[PDB]
């Protein structure tokens, strides 16, 4: 069980750690989060009380280093940091715990939600898509744009999701125009899974990463990416049977976790109605279709 | 964006463009089988690809053999159309290739866009106009070459005959659309109007009769009468 220590909390803020959140008042004696499960990536995220604009946060894996949060009064945000002095960091964390100034990551023993949402998300792969290579953790916020948006503008502060475009030469083999546009199996299996991602684990990883960014920060480019990766699978007639079974579980847990009041913005009626009711895979997503129909029958 | 009444004179500027109409590509007769079920029998069709500035018509005849052994023929017909238009463009010298292709039905947009991915600078556009190009098969010489074809074939026409010697392309397109609208609303009456007078003939190298300027005014007026009329006999006004 690992710990993320805070220097202090100078400004009132709603802090989020994975799917949990709590409020810290301005200058409230608070020194961090303890009991963080080892073995998973995690995200610690922030919404200031005075400006609900700009949710922002940090993806991290406590196995890769000792991270602490320091509020910067010049840039006006809580920043994640690395302390290379292990001896000093361990001394600080112990001092904070003895003073009962750390909130406990509040995982229910029965509860596999976070595992199920992050099963194939990898930190080194996350760093490959956000190239601030000097840090072991990755910053994301509500405003960051994707390369697809950039085609239509700061390349360093962007999410380079894998580009998917159904009306592109990459997607469409010369002489197979109708075949490849109406059945995207070639693009899914040869171009993306065998030529870009390498395996389905990586495909699921970027799909899970795009959803979580869409959900925790309202990143439009992440929402677009999540919907595009679902649609590419559902629009393929030929999909490995284990991939379909796993996609159904992945989407089930994403829909289960989605805040009910954000569905209007985070769910795209066309993609979901096509995927569940028209596509090749309309009969292959039983768990996802059942929860969608019982939780969001209006969208459909 | 979409072509409409507001941007109508853009058709007659000097940027090369083509209209593509696919409504006569897949044509069938519906009939009863010996068992009393219903079946279709395909007949020859055509793609209507028209330069509205010059009158040049690229009439690609679609022979029924292209449907043999295929499924979902109405969907295939749109993709076949896009394949043939893309082949036509690639066959033209660069300086003759269109800058825009306007499709008369929105269901042609994705098939044509995908077939033309190699031509990113050619705009594929829909239209809000309800153009009467389906009536092209009411032009006797066009219908004749389509129905006589025994293999795939492209035939070139000028749908304006020699009108551009005397009128502008705006006026020629307006006359064409009026004639085709009339043939579409009441084919018999329209054709009676056009051929009633046996002294006005159709030249061998033309589609329409050799009307004088004055006779075209009379003709056009009679076609307007017909379209409003039938618009009466239809809505009872
Ligand atoms: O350099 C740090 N400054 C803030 C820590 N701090 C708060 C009270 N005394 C020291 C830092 C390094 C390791 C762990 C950590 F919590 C923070
Ligand atoms: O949770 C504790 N501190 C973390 C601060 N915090 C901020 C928001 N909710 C909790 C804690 C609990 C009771 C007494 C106490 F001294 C510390
Ligand atoms: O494999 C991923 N993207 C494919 C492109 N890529 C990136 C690095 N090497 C290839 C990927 C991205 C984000 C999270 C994740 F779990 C996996
Ligand atoms: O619903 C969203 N866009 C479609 C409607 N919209 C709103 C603003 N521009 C278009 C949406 C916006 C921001 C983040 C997100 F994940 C989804």
């Amino acid at each position: 069980m690992n710990t993320v220590p805070f220097t202090s909390a100078p400004i009132e803020v709603t802090i989020g750690i994975d799917q949990y959140s709590f409020n810290v008042k301005e200058n409230q004696p608070f020194h961090g989060i303890k009991d963080i499960p080892i073995g998973h990536v995690h995200v610690i995220h922030f919404q200031h009380a005075d400006n609900s604009s700009m949710r922002y946060g940090y993806w991290f894996d406590c196995r890769m280093g000792n991270f602490y949060i320091q509020y910067d009064p010049k840039d006006g945000l809580y920043k994640m940091m690395e302390e290379r002095d292990g001896a000093k960091f361990e001394n600080i964390v112990h001092n904070f715990k003895e003073r009962q100034m750390m909130v406990s990551y509040p995982k229910i023993d029965e509860d596999d939600t976070w595992y199920n949402l992050t099963e194939f998300v990898q930190m080194d792969k996350i760093r490959k898509i956000v190239r601030k290579d000097e840090n072991q953790f990755s910053y994301v916020d509500s405003s960051m744009t994707t390369v697809q948006e950039n085609e239509l503008s700061d390349p360093a502060h962007s999410l380079n999701y894998t580009v998917i475009n159904f009306k592109s030469r990459e997607a469409i083999r010369p002489g197979h125009e109708m075949e490849d546009f109406l059945d995207k199996s070639y693009y899914l299996n040869t171009v993306m899974l065998q030529g870009i991602f390498k395996n389905s684990s990586n495909y699921f990883g970027e799909l899970q990463f795009a959803f979580l960014n869409a959900m925790f920060f309202g990143n439009y480019g992440s929402s677009l990416q999540w919907h595009a990766m679902i649609e590419l699978i559902c629009s393929s007639a030929t999909v490995p049977k284990h991939m379909l079974d796993k996609l159904d579980e992945i989407l089930y847990y994403q829909i289960k976790t989605l805040p009910e009041q954000y569905s209007d913005i985070l769910l795209n009626e066309r993609v979901w109605n096509i995927c569940l009711y028209s596509s090749f895979q309309k009969n292959s997503l039983h768990n996802t279709e059942k929860i969608m129909e019982n939780k969001y029958p209006e969208l459909l | 964006g979409a072509m409409n009444s507001s941007n109508y004179a853009e058709l007659f500027n000097n940027d090369i463009k083509l209209f593509v109409d696919d409504t006569n590509v897949y044509r069938v007769t519906v009939h009863k089988t010996f068992e009393g079920n219903v079946a279709t029998k395909a007949i020859n069709g055509c793609i209507f690809t028209l330069n509205p500035k010059t009158g040049h018509l690229f009439l690609k005849i679609i022979h029924t053999s292209v449907w043999a052994g295929q499924k979902r023929l109405s969907q295939l017909a749109k993709w076949k159309t896009a394949e043939e238009v893309s082949a036509l463009v690639r066959s033209l010298p660069k300086e003759e290739q269109p800058k825009q292709i306007i499709v008369t039905r929105k269901a042609m947009l994705d098939p044509l866009e995908v077939h033309m991915l190699d031509f990113p600078n050619i705009a594929i556009r829909p239209t809000e106009l309800r153009l009467p190009f389906s009536a092209a098969m009411s032009i006797d010489k066009l219908s004749d070459v389509v129905m006589k074809a025994t293999e795939p074939q492209m035939v070139l026409f000028n749908i304006y005959d020699d009108w551009l010697d005397r009128i502008s392309s705006y006026t020629a397109f307006s006359r064409l659309t009026l004639l085709l609208r009339a043939l579409k609303t009441n084919e018999e009456s329209a054709k009676m109007i056009l051929l009633s007078d046996p002294t006005i003939t159709i030249k061998s190298y033309h589609l329409w009769p050799s009307f004088t300027d004055e006779q075209w005014i009379t003709i056009e007026s009679q076609m307007r009468d017909l379209i409003l009329t039938e618009y009466g006999r239809k809505y009872n006004v």
